[PDB]
């Protein structure tokens, strides 16, 4: 009933030991950048124990904001596999039999003439800027730009950061664009602001051509025509009701499945990279009273300032084991709550006749247009020309922060220095462009400005991390086995 | 009820908060 | 839990300790 | 008149899928089960099938 | 467990039924 | 080309051998499938939503 069939050695013993590393490091950026603050390689098998704690100190203020930062932090793992895709090769797994005989070294980045600059992507990643002649292997670049892809690209204004996944050597960045320079260790790729009424709308009402009923142009008073048939009908009816749906939910495949058949798709199946953890919290903003005499052409004595001090605490930031070579990258971004103070909320222009007016009956239309004079009105023709789109009513689920008086921006006289809101020289259109977060209207806010080049932030990082990993405790020359 | 600290900037407060993964309208983005 | 001192420069705490006779790396350095 | 087309296809497909004998377009359209021995059909006794 | 008649012919097995009036797909038929 | 399974080993045992074209084997499966499917229970024409 039993016989000899090979099986595993079970292989040799793989040693494991517990490590505490601390890491500290210190940065200074601006509002809306995602600046990644950690990176470590991890083996497969490790389990990874995290903690992280933060310093925030932005510049000082004139005067204590009547508006909020907040801080988002973001962790991830990227697997080498799906940031290159010779990893398999590499380790030495053969399309051919027997061993690899070439198999491609990890591809390099090559730094810029005259070497990366400061505030670059490769300044955060820890490569030494205005040091010409360098080469580093790419792969890091390449998982930053794959978490932006998976993660904080829109998919509907803008296209993805280029990814190569191939063996061959890259040329480093100094460049701002936001598409191609990802990956080549240029600026920082710039958050998109929240979603709200305006950040959420779409380019269209569905995702897709407008679906039509067909008709005939032939003629020979004009014979034949023919007709459409109800079943036609329903074919249409469906097909619209397909691209809604990709519209509101996303078409990217883990949000088609979620979407079409109501299923959870796991990341690491679909070669995504993996959500670790993530906190959010609002900055502390101390106010200062002036102590000195009043001085004429001076602020007076009791005028208020403000500095921002605040610690926040990640605790359990990773926290996890890892079945395969992959990097740990940690994120952070600064960003803010929009107000505007150019347009005019939809409700002042209803009135038509009846049928602008809410009504339950219309409760289930089609998507409906956001007017240019929502977001700015010109008093000319493009006030009634479209922005983008919302779902049917949603300006009366959704009133937008505004500005009024002496706080806006456009009076001679201004106050607007005591508050983050938008500014628009032209038009905003619905786009890649508009849709990132601007440190300009933050930077209105500071004593010393960041078109001054002061960095709008200082922060301190301390990470304590427990690392499970399959080393020795102390590794000490000399072999177990000859 | 009255006096209050250095801290007082703003009418609304924000709450800290774990981030999850999420579908908002339009797919995901953080 | 917000509000502190005028006491936090750093993201980094230190802690007292006793000092003891170590043998770390490469021979005994204070 | 787009309401009357939806139905008039809504009844003929009714037609195809269950049968348009008066025994089957009694039990699709209205739900009800008529006697064979009213509707003057023969009468079925038992079966078996092996 | 093994062994068994010489009545075995096939994967598919039919089970005996008493036969019903129904209404399958397009009327009835039997 | 060693390390595959061999047919003409057990070929030289039957009466009828492959060699002269009757297959070695004769085979019979029945598949029985429970399928939860995000489907209807019957898919009938005509729709929810418009």
């Amino acid at each position: 009933a039993r016989v000899h069939d090979f099986s595993m050695f079970k292989g040799n013993h793989i040693p494991r030991s517990k490590i505490h590393i601390p890491h500290k490091t210190i940065r200074a950026f601006n509002v809306g950048e995602i600046i990644p603050i950690y990176q470590t390689p991890v083996y497969p098998g490790e389990h990874i124990k995290m903690d992280l704690t933060s310093l925030y100190r932005p510049s000082t203020f004139i005067v204590p904001p009547m508006d909020d930062l907040i801080v988002d932090t973001y962790a991830f793992a990227v697997p080498w596999r799906i940031v290159w895709k010779d990893l398999e090769k590499f380790f030495g797994e053969n399309s051919d039999s027997w061993d690899v005989k070439n198999a491609p070294p990890v591809p390099d980045i090559v730094a810029p003439s005259g070497g990366w600059d400061y505030g670059t992507l490769a300044d955060h990643f820890g490569i030494t800027p205005k040091v010409p002649g360098i080469r580093v292997k790419s792969l890091r670049f390449r998982a930053y730009a794959k978490i932006i892809n998976d993660w904080f690209r829109d998919q509907n204004l803008s296209s993805e950061c280029a990814l190569t996944l191939d063996s061959s050597n890259s040329q480093g960045s100094n460049g701002s664009n936001q598409v191609t320079d990802i990956q080549l260790g240029g600026k920082p790729y710039i958050a998109n602001k929240y979603h709200d009424y305006f950040t959420s709308c779409l380019p269209a009402p569905q995702k897709g051509a407008p679906t039509t009923l067909n008709v005939g142009g032939m003629a020979p008073d004009l014979s034949n025509a023919t007709g459409i048939s109800i079943s036609d009908l329903r074919l249409a009816i469906t097909y619209q009701h397909y691209k809604e749906m990709d519209a509101r939910g996303g078409t990217r495949y883990v949000e088609f499945t979620l979407n079409h058949f109501g299923v959870h798709t796991a990341d690491a199946r679909l070669q995504r990279s993996e959500f670790l953890g993530g906190h959010s919290q609002s900055l502390l903003v101390q106010s200062v009273p002036q102590t000195s005499s009043t001085v004429e052409k001076m602020t007076p004595q009791g005028n208020l300032a403000a500095f921002s001090e605040t610690m926040i605490q990640n605790n359990y930031l990773v926290n996890k084991t890892f079945t395969e070579h992959s990097y740990i990258i940690v994120l952070a971004v600064v960003r803010y709550k929009h107000t505007y103070q150019q347009g005019i909320e939809a409700d002042w222009f209803r009135g038509q006749d009846k049928f602008d007016m809410y009504d339950p009956l219309l409760a289930n239309i089609s998507e409906q247009p956001v007017k240019n004079r929502e977001i700015m009105v010109q008093g000319n023709s493009q006030d009634n020309e479209i922005f983008g789109f919302q779902e049917a009513w949603a300006d009366l689920r959704f009133k937008p922060n505004s500005v009024a008086g002496v706080m806006r921006s456009s009076h001679p006289q201004s106050l607007d220095y005591w508050h983050f809101a938008d500014h628009y020289a032209q038009l905003p259109k619905l786009s890649s462009e508009w849709l990132k977060e601007d440190y300009k209207n933050v930077d209105r806010t500071l004593a010393l400005k960041a078109s001054d080049n002061t960095p709008q932030l200082r922060v301190d990082f301390m990470f304590n991390t427990i690392a499970e990993k399959p080393m020795p405790l102390y590794s000490t020359p000399g072999l177990r086995r000859i | 009820k009255r006096h209050q600290w250095r801290l007082t900037h703003s009418a609304r407060s924000i709450k800290r908060a774990n981030i999850m993964p999420s579908n908002p309208r339009g797919g995901r983005r953080f």
